[PDB]
């Protein structure tokens, strides 16, 4: 009875989240295909994905229950085939900003993917379904940054045709959203609900903060003439290692009512720890580890928060509360990232923005390890 | 408003060799993947070299090579380029450019489209 409702949706997740294009994008853009420069791109392009992100996130989490979930799977289906069209055929700057439009519809519209499956399946059945839906995209990602390294490198596989295989798979994983079926007809009471919502929304915003600086702080601890190579396999690899956690997440008989919080902790430690690692250590290898640990350790525990959010829910709210979470995280990344990277804040080089993102992950542990009084 | 300063050129005879020096101002020197250009007298400015910001890596253009060492000194916030063995087809006005993104190796930006922030240009004159 759950099988079905979990093929389907895993296999759409599989088929949306592998996209060989994705690790290619600014070499595709500003290459000899569209010639868009660094400036245009950094500017004027790559913004507009996150005020979109943001602001169709509204819409999103304010609807998404209303529909039906569905409607909404199917709509970032199609945003997913529009963006791709557009960046295989569309050449100037106002197209790449329609293309960033409909991307933040697509990754905005992401909140009905994990949100969908707790309104089909039995209460019993939700640990376990909640770990192949994560790892199933990070299993994707992980796939598609494999076969694109081997296609560039072995097939010399241009990146034209990368945007083509990602099309072709998007593609496939619209046509895979018509069968899924069709669910039927202030929440922040309970702590637990408030708690893995407030890990989520700091959380979130510290992790995609160091996305975008593990591989310039690689290239600056160890100046190598193919670091491309190894930063490209390292982030494969620390995906892999988030997808076999998030997957071991389902398997694992754990008492999860009293592990619930004593996971937040240890793993809280584990996000703080690895980030100073990284920080502090000279050999790379001891920082890719670092890397691995921290990719690993966070998929772990944006497993367990989802779970653990749907069982204590009492209304089918799924996508009210998984939406607001990772909007509020939208929030704090930008207010942070304008006042640690930003010129016109601190404009903190990456040597030492990994002191700010371990100890900004040190704080979040420090709520969750401090609440014992007696 | 990045400043860049070109200084080094003039007449060299051919076989001899240069030194250009390209003092930037203005910006975080140590973040950014500086460049050389030159426009000879009736063509459009052409990549010459480029050392990424680290300095581990100098691309260069398929004629210069073999003659150009890019440099830079994150110290005096300063970049060279030495031309040895100079032939009369280097002359130009050789411009230094500055990445308009910081980190433009790390992501993966392409060379021939990541410098602006161009100078005033120093004139060589390898005259044979
Ligand atoms: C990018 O520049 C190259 C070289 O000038 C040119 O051949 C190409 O057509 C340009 N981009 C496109 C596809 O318009």
């Amino acid at each position: 009875s759950w099988i079905y409702p979990t093929v389907i949706l895993c296999l759409f997740g599989f088929f949306s989240m592998m996209r060989p294009s994705e690790p290619f994008l600014i070499p595709y853009l500003s290459g000899p295909d569209k010639n868009l420069t660094s400036a245009e791109i950094t500017n004027e392009i790559f913004p507009v994905w996150t005020y979109s992100y943001l602001v169709l996130l509204l819409p999103v989490f304010v609807l998404t229950d209303y529909v039906r979930y569905k409607p909404v799977i199917i709509l970032q289906g199609i945003s997913f085939i529009i963006t791709w069209l557009l960046l295989l055929f569309g050449q100037g700057v106002k197209t790449m900003q329609v293309v960033e439009f409909f991307y933040g519809m697509v990754t905005a519209a992401e909140v009905a993917y994990y949100a969908y499956i707790y309104s089909v399946v039995s209460p019993e059945h939700y640990q376990r379904v909640s770990g192949y839906c994560r790892s199933v995209t990070l299993a994707a990602y992980t796939a598609g940054s494999v076969l694109a390294q081997l296609l560039v490198s072995l097939a010399n596989m241009s990146y034209f045709y990368l945007n083509v295989i990602s099309l072709a798979s998007v593609s496939v994983a619209f046509l895979f959203s018509l069968f899924l079926p069709m669910p039927k007809k202030e929440c922040y009471s309970s702590k637990r609900l408030f708690y893995w919502s407030l890990w989520w929304a700091f959380a979130t915003a510290g992790f995609n903060q160091v996305l975008n600086y593990v591989q310039i702080l690689w290239d600056y601890k160890a100046p190598s003439q193919d670091s491309s190579i190894y930063n490209g396999a390292v982030e494969a690899i620390a995906t892999f290692g988030g997808a076999v956690a998030a997957f071991a997440v389902g398997y694992v008989k754990v008492n999860w009512d009293l592990l619930g919080e004593l996971a937040l902790v240890v793993f809280s430690v584990v996000n703080a720890g690895s980030l100073f690692l990284m920080h502090y250590t000279a050999n790379i290898w001891a920082c890719y580890a670092g890397y691995l640990i921290f990719k690993s350790s966070y998929m772990l525990l944006i497993t367990i928060a989802v779970f653990q959010i749907a069982v204590n829910l009492n209304v089918e709210r799924y996508a009210l509360v998984f939406g607001i979470n990772t909007f509020i995280a939208l929030v704090i990344q930008t207010i942070m990232t304008v006042i640690v990277v930003d010129q016109r804040g601190l404009n903190l080089p990456v040597s030492i923005q990994f002191l700010v993102y371990g100890s900004y992950f040190a704080v979040i542990a420090g709520i969750f390890l401090m609440r014992s009084m007696y | 408003q990045v400043q860049l300063v070109e200084s080094g050129g003039g007449l060299v005879q051919a076989g001899d060799s240069l030194r250009l020096s390209c003092a930037a101002s203005g910006l975080t020197f140590s973040r950014y993947d500086m460049a050389w250009f030159r426009q000879a007298p009736g063509k459009e400015r052409e990549f010459v070299a480029a050392i990424t910001w680290t300095g581990s890596i100098t691309d260069y253009a398929d004629s210069v090579k073999g003659r150009f060492t890019i440099s830079r000194d994150n110290a005096k916030n300063t970049i060279y380029l030495q031309m040895n063995s100079l032939k009369p087809e280097d002359t130009a006005v050789y411009y230094c450019a500055a990445a308009q993104v910081p980190y433009g190796s790390t992501l993966k930006f392409n060379l021939r489209t990541l410098f602006g922030s161009w100078g005033q240009g120093t004139q060589v004159t390898v005259s044979s």
